[PDB]
């Protein structure tokens, strides 16, 4: 890279065998997206306006509140994506945790491949 | 506080946070004095009639959120006042108090010698 523009990604040929295939050589060209988003957007009269990030966490947090107190428990249902690193991970097991629920899955991941069992 | 008054206003808790923090300090000195409220000259006489030749100027209103959005989310209902409004609304004074109290000798010694006004 150099600054804040990723330019390049070549092989790690020190630590591991230093191969790649085409979604890891050329594979990282969505940070230099133009279409990516910038701040939270709330959607207000069905258009999304911009708001602060203590205006989004506030509202997230109050209307997932909103949803246990009219509902109950197991009302809220957690999908995640697993490209994100363990820690992100464990944060939202244990967001799932703080809101009473027990539904905490991925699409991709879809049930294990029954090898636990 | 609302320990010795009862359930009130909140300006109510500060007045008397205040008076203890004045009573507190003086006992801290080694003499403790009561707090007493103070004597002033005040008019009861003034009517409608009496500010009649004064200008109309209408009161700045206040910027309400519509109803449709505010109940489903816990944003604010208002809004705080810009410049040019605190300019317009403050503008509006009548100014009807003495501009001598801060120098004024006479209620120097009414207070002084505790004579009812
Ligand atoms: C629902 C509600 C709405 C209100 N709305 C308004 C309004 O719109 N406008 C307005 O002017 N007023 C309003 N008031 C009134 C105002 O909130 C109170 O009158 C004011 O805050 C009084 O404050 P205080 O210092 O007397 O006590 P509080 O602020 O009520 O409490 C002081 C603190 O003492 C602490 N405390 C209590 N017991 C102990 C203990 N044993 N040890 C240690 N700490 C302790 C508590 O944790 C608390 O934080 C409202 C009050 C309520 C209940
Ligand atoms: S001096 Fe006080 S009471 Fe008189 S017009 Fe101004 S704000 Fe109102």
């Amino acid at each position: 890279y150099k600054g804040d523009v990723v330019f390049r990604v070549t092989p790690d040929r020190v630590n591991d065998d230093g191969w790649l295939c085409q979604r890891g050589k050329f594979g990282l060209g969505h940070a230099n997206d133009k279409a990516r988003l910038t701040a939270p957007v709330i959607k207000r009269n069905g258009q999304f306006v911009k708001v602060d990030w203590n205006e989004a966490n506030l509202e997230v947090v109050k209307r997932l509140q909103a949803v246990v107190a009219a509902y109950g428990k197991d009302s809220i249902g957690v999908v995640v994506s697993p490209r994100l690193t363990n820690e992100e991970l464990f944060l939202a097991g244990k967001l799932a945790d703080a809101v009473n629920t027990t539904i905490k899955t991925s699409y991709s991941v879809d049930g294990g491949s029954g090898l636990g069992s | 506080g609302d320990a010795v008054t009862g359930p009130k206003i909140a300006i109510d808790a500060i007045a008397q946070g205040k008076n203890a923090a004045q009573v507190i300090d003086s006992y801290l000195n080694g003499c403790l004095v009561p707090h007493a409220d103070s004597q002033y000259f005040t008019q009861k006489d003034i009517t409608a009639a009496d500010l009649a030749d004064r200008a109309k100027a209408p009161r700045v209103s206040l910027t309400v959120e519509d109803a449709e959005v505010r109940n489903k989310s816990f944003m604010q209902v208002a809004k705080t006042f810009t410049e040019e409004e605190a300019l317009r609304e403050s503008k509006r004074c009548l100014e009807c108090g003495c501009r001598d109290y801060f120098e004024c000798q006479l209620i120097k010694y009414i207070q002084d010698y505790d004579v009812s006004t």
